[PDB]
């Protein structure tokens, strides 16, 4: 290893994590990323779960935030764990069908990029359009990077991405756990913790609940 | 006591021990499961 | 209703035999006091008798005109009318154990054939070897089939024979 | 070495190159059933078929069981589903079993003759061109081709671990089916309901506290 | 070689570029052997021609008002008096079944005794459109692509009927009346839980 950051200062890190991935702090106490093929898979899995969890915590909080602020949606005040029972123009059936067809397309595209990097950088129809060569799996760029980032700043930005994404994955785990234990919305849990933080610890609530 | 355990490994002693074991197993099976005319359990 | 045999739960001679045995036991029991050692013994014997009769009638056994349970040896009649636990199931139950014994003894013989004095390993048993083989003889049917298919269960014409073949 | 008993003397027939290539070789052969290499090959095939069949069946037991405990389905218990499915069916269970035995005997006889001679069902002219795709692969029990749509066996990097995952999940699922059977015979409830009853009171709801497993206790 | 079927996936080496309809789609590697591949090349065109005719018929029987493809054979059962374009035909099930056996036996035996023949010019090419030329290759590609589309479409007929119970045009009208409330996801068959 080296003088890189570490999840535990002084700990003898495993070594196969040597900074080349974003957010490398040596945390692999179960040695799940020991084999480089499993590590190449888990890097992309981390990126994907991370980005989807970031989107999810955004779409759970900022609706909750906009509703507690007092804006008007048809879908305001409906909990994130109750938005499926909500009625829309289509039943959830057709929504899952369309979702899975479209995601089959784009996820098989992403998987073709992962299997053979540099392959899915081209449109079916408009071949004038393409993604810039030299990209990595998980970081397509081009039309996925339209606002003009990735020129410099890229290691800083990848570290930022994976840090916010780990935080968001933990936040979604917390949404699930808090909605299963407290049975309420997450920002209302924040409000009940900020009301009196000393009588609303998880220890306190879980002891009172049994 | 290598020679004593060689004696205990002799055909008559081993036969006595093994048949005491088999008979005791059958006797205990017939005490705890008495009168087993048919396989029904 | 297999060979004119009535179930022991419906036969009256079976109940007659039960009450006869119990009458014998209680006529012996009348001689002793309330809780003597003989009284305890005879009450336990009566309980064993009642339990035995209940457990034979519960097992679907067929009875004759004498009220005694008759076993069905035929597979096909035992499996059609639920009498497989009489002779059919214990058949393979026995054959497993008998092939166990034979296979274990065979393996012991074959293992001690290699020693310099194989005869003194038969009057003085190699107990660790014997126990190893006794434990690993639980899979005797599979091992015997696989030794049969290799042609290594049988000896060829190296066995000895009398002069007129 | 990755043994089942770290201090055991592993049998010499499971330390051979021909046996250490087998998936999930932890030296477990206390009865010496695979001392014959041919028997070890045949029993490896038997282990694979049992493990895949048990994986499929135990999934079909506990996944719909979990989904009917969660309301997503109303599948009856696995010890009741045959009667329920045959009372809603187009066929008696006898004709069903006959068609099933014919269709399964065909493919299992093909698998049998491939075990007898590896790569023999690719004898040209046997099927209608499909025999080309029935040669199997270099490894017996891992046929590939039409049985491998996603092409996950064409790596030679994840292949050993794919094997290991298969055989380990399959041994686990075989144990799981044996447990379904024993738990039905000892409790009278479903496997997921057994899990629930154990998770609501583990220290008084287990095999030590039913009247079947330990009659002495 | 016309198309890739998976942009980036390099083509299998056993599928020749001169094969009409070659997109490199053999993930199961069924056509790795040349004789298997020849049989499959003939059978694909045969299945495709039969499926083109079958889809044309299932669409023409409903667009002209004589019911759907599934309910057409229920004159043999459920009574009698077969019809064609409304004209009732004097053949019961047994007579036309036997004549179909005889005629198709003669035809497909004449076809099988020819070995592998998939493009029999002459009596089957009277208007002279294919003479093993640029147009012939292009037309073979067109034929095999319309045949693959028609095979997919007949599989769709069967699945949509087994899920919905409607006809092809009836299901199309249902979908155009409610594209989001009437699709494969909204029936209680295709997707398991909903
Ligand atoms: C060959 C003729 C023959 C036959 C077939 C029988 C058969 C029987 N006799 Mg009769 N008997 C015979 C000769 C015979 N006997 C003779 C010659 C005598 C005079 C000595 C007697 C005197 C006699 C009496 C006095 C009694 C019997 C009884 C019985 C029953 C025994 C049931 C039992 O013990 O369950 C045992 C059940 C088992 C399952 C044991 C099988 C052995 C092992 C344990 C199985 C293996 C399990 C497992 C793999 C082991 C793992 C390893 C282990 C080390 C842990 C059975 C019907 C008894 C009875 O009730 O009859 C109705 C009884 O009371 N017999
Ligand atoms: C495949 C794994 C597996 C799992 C997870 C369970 C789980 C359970 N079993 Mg089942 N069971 C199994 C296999 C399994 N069993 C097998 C193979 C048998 C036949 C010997 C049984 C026979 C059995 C009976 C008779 C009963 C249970 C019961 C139970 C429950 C309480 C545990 C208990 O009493 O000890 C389980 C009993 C054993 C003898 C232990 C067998 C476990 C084997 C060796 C595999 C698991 C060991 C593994 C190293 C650690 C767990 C793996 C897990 C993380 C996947 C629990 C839900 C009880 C119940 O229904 O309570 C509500 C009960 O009465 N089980
Ligand atoms: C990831 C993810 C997922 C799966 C969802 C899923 C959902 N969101 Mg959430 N959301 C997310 C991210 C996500 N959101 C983010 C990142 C933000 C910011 C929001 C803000 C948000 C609001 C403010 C609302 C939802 C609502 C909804 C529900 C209906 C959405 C709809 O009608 O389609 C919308 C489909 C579109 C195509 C519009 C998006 C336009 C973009 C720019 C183009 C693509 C559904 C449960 C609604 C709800 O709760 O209904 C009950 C609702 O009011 N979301
Ligand atoms: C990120 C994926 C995700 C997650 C975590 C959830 C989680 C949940 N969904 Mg949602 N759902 C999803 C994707 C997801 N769904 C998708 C893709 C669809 C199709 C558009 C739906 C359609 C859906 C419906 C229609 C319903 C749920 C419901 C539920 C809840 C089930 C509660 C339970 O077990 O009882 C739970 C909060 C139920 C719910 O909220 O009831 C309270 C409900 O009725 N979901
Ligand atoms: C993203 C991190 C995160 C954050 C900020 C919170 C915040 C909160 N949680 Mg939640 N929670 C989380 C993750 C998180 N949780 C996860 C992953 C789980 C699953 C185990 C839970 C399960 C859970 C339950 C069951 C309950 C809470 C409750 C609470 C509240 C009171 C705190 C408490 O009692 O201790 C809870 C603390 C933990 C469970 C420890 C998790 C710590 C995470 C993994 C790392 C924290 C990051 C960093 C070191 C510190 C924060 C930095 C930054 C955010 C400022 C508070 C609003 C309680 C509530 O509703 O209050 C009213 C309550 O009953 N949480
Ligand atoms: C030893 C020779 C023998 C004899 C004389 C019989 C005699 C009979 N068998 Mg049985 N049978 C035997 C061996 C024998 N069986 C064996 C070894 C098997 C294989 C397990 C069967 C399986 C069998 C079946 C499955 C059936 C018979 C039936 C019959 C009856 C016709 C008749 C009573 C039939 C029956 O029940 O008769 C009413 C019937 O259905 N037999
Ligand atoms: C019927 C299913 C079945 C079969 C055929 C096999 C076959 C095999 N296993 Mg597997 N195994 C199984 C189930 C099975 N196993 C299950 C359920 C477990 C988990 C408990 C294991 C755990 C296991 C380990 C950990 C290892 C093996 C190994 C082996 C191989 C060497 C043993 C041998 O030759 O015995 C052949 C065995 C049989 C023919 C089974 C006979 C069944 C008996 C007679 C009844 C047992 C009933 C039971 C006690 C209840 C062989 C290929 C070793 C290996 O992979 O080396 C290559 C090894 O290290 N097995
Ligand atoms: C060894 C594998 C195996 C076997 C033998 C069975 C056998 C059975 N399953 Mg199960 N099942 C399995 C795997 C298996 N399943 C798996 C892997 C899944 C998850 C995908 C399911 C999910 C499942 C559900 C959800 C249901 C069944 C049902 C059934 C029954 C009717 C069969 C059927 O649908 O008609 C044959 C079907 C064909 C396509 C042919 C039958 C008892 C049904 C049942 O129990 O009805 C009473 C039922 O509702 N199964
Ligand atoms: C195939 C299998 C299970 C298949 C299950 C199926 C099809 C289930 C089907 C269904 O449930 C569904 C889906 C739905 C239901 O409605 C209908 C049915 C039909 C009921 C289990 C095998 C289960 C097989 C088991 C449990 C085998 C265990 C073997 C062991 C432990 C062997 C141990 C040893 O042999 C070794 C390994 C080495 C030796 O040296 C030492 C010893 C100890 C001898
Ligand atoms: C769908 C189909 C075949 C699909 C095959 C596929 C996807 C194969 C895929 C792959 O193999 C490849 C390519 C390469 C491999 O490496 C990968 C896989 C994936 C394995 C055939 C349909 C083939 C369909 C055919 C031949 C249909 C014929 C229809 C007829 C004759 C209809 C007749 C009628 O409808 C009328 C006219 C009037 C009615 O009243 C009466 C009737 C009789 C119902």
């Amino acid at each position: 290893d080296a003088a890189l950051p570490s999840w535990m200062p002084g700990a003898d890190l495993p070594g196969y994590l040597n900074g080349t991935l974003p957010g490398d702090f040596g945390f692999d106490p179960l040695y799940l990323g020991q084999d480089p093929v499993k590590l190449k898979w888990y890097a992309q899995a981390e990126l994907m779960n991370a980005r989807f969890a970031m989107l999810a915590v955004a779409g759970i909080l900022v609706p909750e935030l906009l509703s507690n602020i007092g804006f008007s949606w048809p879908g305001a005040g409906v909990a994130w764990y109750d938005a499926g029972k909500f009625e829309y123009f289509a039943p959830a059936s057709s929504l899952f069908g369309v979702q899975m067809l479209l995601f089959a397309w784009v996820e098989i595209r992403r998987y073709q990029d992962f299997v053979k990097p540099g392959s899915a950088n081209q449109d079916p129809i408009f071949t004038n359009n393409k993604l810039p060569d030299g990209n990595e799996p998980g970081y397509p760029g081009g039309i996925f990077d339209p606002f003009g980032w990735s020129k410099g700043d890229i290691k800083s930005l990848k570290l930022k991405e994976i840090k916010n994404g780990r935080l968001a994955m933990l936040a979604f785990a917390g949404f699930i756990g808090q909605a299963y234990t407290t049975g309420t919305t997450p920002l209302k849990n924040l409000s009940t913790h900020l009301a009196d933080p000393w009588s609303t610890t998880v220890w306190q609530n879980d002891l009172a609940r049994l | 006591m290598k020679d004593f355990t060689t004696y205990l490994s002799t055909a008559p002693v081993i036969a006595t021990i093994w048949f005491t074991f088999t008979a005791g197993l059958l006797i205990e099976i017939n005490r705890y499961f008495p009168d087993p005319l048919v396989f029904s359990f | 209703d297999i060979a004119g045999l009535t179930p022991c739960s419906e036969s009256k001679a079976y109940a007659k035999l039960e009450k006869k045995e119990l009458k014998t036991l209680e006529k012996r029991l009348k001689q002793y006091e309330a809780d003597s050692a003989p009284a305890v013994a005879l009450k336990a014997t009566m309980e064993r008798t009642k339990a035995r009769f209940a457990n034979y009638a519960k097992a679907g056994l067929l009875c004759g005109n004498d009220g005694l349970p008759h076993l069905i040896a035929d597979p096909g009649l035992a499996l059609k009318y639920g009498h497989a636990g009489e002779v059919f199931i214990p058949t393979f139950g026995f054959l497993y154990v008998a092939g166990y014994i034979g296979y274990v003894g065979r393996q012991y013989l074959i293992a001690v054939k290699g020693e310099a004095k194989p005869t003194d390993k038969e009057i003085i048993i190699d107990v660790p070897l014997a126990t190893k083989l006794a434990w690993q003889g639980a899979g005797w049917p599979l091992a015997a089939v696989q030794e049969l298919q290799r042609g290594t269960l049988l000896e060829k014409e190296e066995n000895i024979t009398v002069s007129p073949r | 070495r990755q043994s089942w008993l770290p201090g055991s003397q592993i049998p010499a027939h499971l330390d051979t190159p021909a046996a250490q290539a087998l998936a999930g070789n932890f030296g477990f052969d206390p009865l010496g059933l695979g001392k014959d290499p041919v028997a070890l090959r045949w029993y490896q095939q038997a282990e694979l078929i049992h493990c895949r069949t048990a994986m499929a069946g135990v999934a079909g037991i506990l996944i719909p069981g979990l989904l009917t405990k969660a309301g997503a389905l109303n599948v009856p218990e696995w010890y009741d589903a045959g009667k329920v499915a045959i009372e809603n069916s187009f066929a008696p269970w006898g004709s069903l079993l006959a068609v099933q035995l014919f269709l399964c005997g065909f493919v299992e006889a093909k698998r049998w003759q491939d075990i007898r001679k590896p790569g023999s069902q690719g004898e040209p002219g046997s099927f209608l061109g499909f025999e080309a795709s029935l040669k199997g692969t270099s490894e017996l029990g891992y046929p590939g081709g039409p049985f491998d749509p996603l092409g996950l066996s064409k790596e030679a990097d994840k292949w050993a671990d794919w094997k290991l995952k298969e055989v380990k999940n399959g041994r686990l699922a075989m144990l799981a089916f044996l447990g379904f059977v024993a738990q039905k015979y000892a409790t009278g409830a479903g496997p997921v309901d057994n899990l629930a009853a154990h998770l609501k009171d583990p220290w008084h709801v287990n095999y030590a506290t039913n009247g079947v497993s330990l009659p002495f206790l | 070689k016309a198309g890739n079927w998976l942009p980036g996936s390099d083509a299998p080496a056993w599928l020749p570029d001169d094969l009409p309809g070659n997109y490199g789609f053999d993930p199961l590697s069924l056509g790795k052997e040349p004789a298997s591949l020849k049989r499959f090349t003939e059978s694909e065109v045969i299945h495709g021609r039969w499926a083109m005719l079958g889809v044309a018929g299932s669409l023409a029987v409903e667009l002209l008002g004589y019911g759907n493809w599934y309910d057409a054979p229920l004159w043999a059962v459920n009574g009698g008096k077969a019809t064609w374009f409304g004209i009732e035909v004097p053949f019961d099930l047994n007579a036309l079944l036997a004549f179909e056996f005889v005629a198709m036996a003669a035809a497909e035996g004449q076809r099988g005794d020819a070995g592998g023949v998939v493009y029999p010019g002459g009596a089957f090419d009277p208007l002279g459109f294919a003479k093993d030329s640029s147009k012939s290759g292009e037309l073979k590609l067109k034929e095999i692509k319309n045949g693959r589309l028609a095979m997919v479409a007949f599989l769709g007929f069967v699945a949509q009927h087994a899920a919905t119970g409607k006809g092809p045009i009836a299901a199309l009208g249902e979908h155009l009346a409610n594209p989001w409330g009437a699709n494969f996801a909204t029936n209680g068959i295709s997707v398991p839980f909903f």
